[PDB]
């Protein structure tokens, strides 16, 4: 069965910036 | 009858409006988003049971316009699969555009949209911190009286792909197996102690070894070998939780085995944080997206 | 053991001092008031019924001071028995002083001093409204929980010399004979509806010919009407509560057939108004002493 | 045997007034 990764883990940038006002 | 793209349309149309620009439903209306959503809630399992690819939002706390900017880069439903911790009502302006649009979603993709309860979708809580109030100046008190019984059947819990455990609140020393989650029958109320109160209340705490007792005064909190031992006993990996406002809209805890989620940024106008919302692609892989004021 | 007049003493300490010093009692000589007076409320019945003379208070609301002005003017104990409508904590600077000498006057003369339990005497109130964030600093968490099981045991009403009812809130629809009170046994916590909720929560209403909605979204408005009939019903002459800040400290309704009782003058600040206090002599004749502010 | 009554209803002051700051 399918176990949980993260982006981290596999080389892919984790967080994704949006910014507004 | 429920002409819903009507309601939807005329929720949606004020989106890049000047902040601060109202959305009056005909009281029909939110009546019937309220029974009609219902009918979905108590229909679905109380524990549901969902499958990736699926984003998972944190609080709301009636920040509408913030909601809409979640929906622009998450993708307006039916774009990706939605999956909410509650927390949709008080503390914020308009929080009665904020859960008819989520009830709205609800009703057009019941098996697309989903939405959880929070320690807010209570009464006793929506009464004091803003909710009550904001039906009480637009609309009558009975139209509450219906939200409330709509809240009342709301999902505790999500179980995805039976790796990831999403609540609102966090773990409960009285949870020791699905069935008791699964036991609950709706219609309820949110109890001042027990399985129930403390899904729905509960706070992880690096300090605590065990069960320590919460500021709050209700429920308890959880140390970094309480939610080692829950993951290892059901075949779980990740505990998904939000509740707690957090300074980068995600805050990890116990060596990301658990993980926070806040989806208003400056919530309230007394913090500067920013809202994230953790996204979940089909090989349970996740990405974090996040809103942040400049 | 319970030096009872050392905590009286130590409490009364501060009459006439600058406004702000506090009393702290050791945790164990308040553990010890909330715990021998719960035995005495156990003891007397749910349901007072007391003989004239007596003074009847309204809500003091943690303005130990202004407390202390009603003692003064009043009389000390036992110079006049005291009947008290409860909201005792919540919104006033020093609620723990407050409580405490009032629960040890009850200790020291349980004949002649008594206290009826408000809706802020309430796990679910007084958690949000100062009390429990009042124990949380001067002393611990504990207390607060141990403070709630002393308060799920007050007595919810008092009938004097069969012709004055009295209670916090106001009438209840479901509230037909009298033995619906005594049949609540306590400890209970105040629920969310029903006949004990409404003689804690319920106001008096002139515009409404019956029973209406509630603006606090609990209980109900009662009319000049069912005041009338309740009195007739039981033979009655009239019905003394609280529950609602009025100018005068007293006001009437229903052509002085009920009052309305207010014993915190300067409601947290935010209001002129003044304090009141009820006299009732031995031929059930009444009076009112008031504090005011200048 | 009794009946409840008032002070405003014999002539006596009803209410009783005390000052503070
Ligand atoms: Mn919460
Ligand atoms: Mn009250």
């Amino acid at each position: 069965t399918r176990r949980v990764s993260f982006a981290d883990s596999f080389g892919f940038n984790l967080v994704s910036v949006k910014e507004f006002d | 009858k429920l002409n819903l793209d009507s309601i939807i349309g005329r929720l949606l149309e004020v989106q890049g409006s000047r902040p601060g620009k109202n959305v009056q439903l005909t009281e029909n209306e939110i009546r019937g988003l309220c029974l009609k959503s219902r009918e979905i809630f108590l229909s679905q399992p109380i524990l549901l049971e969902l499958e990736a690819p699926l984003k998972i939002c944190g609080d709301i706390h009636g920040q509408y316009y913030d909601l809409l900017r979640l929906f622009e880069y998450g993708g307006f439903p039916p774009e990706s699969n939605y999956l909410f911790l509650g927390d949709y009502v008080d503390r914020g302006k308009q929080s009665l555009e904020t859960i008819c649009l989520l009830l709205a979603y609800k009703i057009r993709y019941p098996e697309n949209f989903f939405l959880l309860r929070g320690n807010h979708e209570c009464a006793s809580i929506n009464r004091i911190y803003g909710f009550y109030d904001e039906c009480k100046r637009r609309y009558n008190i009975k139209l509450w009286k219906t939200f409330t019984d709509c809240f009342n059947c709301l999902p505790i819990a999500a179980i995805v792909d039976e790796k990831i455990f999403c609540c609102h609140g966090g773990l409960s020393p009285d949870l020791q197996s699905m069935e008791q989650i699964r036991r609950i029958m709706r219609p309820t109320d949110v109890p001042d102690q027990g399985l129930l109160c403390d899904l729905l209340w509960s706070d992880p705490d690096k300090d605590v070894q065990g069960w320590g007792e919460n500021d709050r005064g209700v429920s308890f909190t959880f140390g970094a070998e309480v939610v080692a031992k829950f993951l290892h006993k059901h075949d779980l990996d990740l505990i998904c939780r939000a509740h707690q406002v957090v300074e980068d809209g995600y805050e990890f805890f116990a060596k990301r085995q658990l993980v926070t989620l806040f989806s208003a940024p400056n919530y309230c106008g007394e913090f500067d944080n920013a809202g994230a919302m953790m996204s979940v692609d089909e090989t349970l892989m996740c990405s974090f997206q996040i809103l942040k004021p400049a």
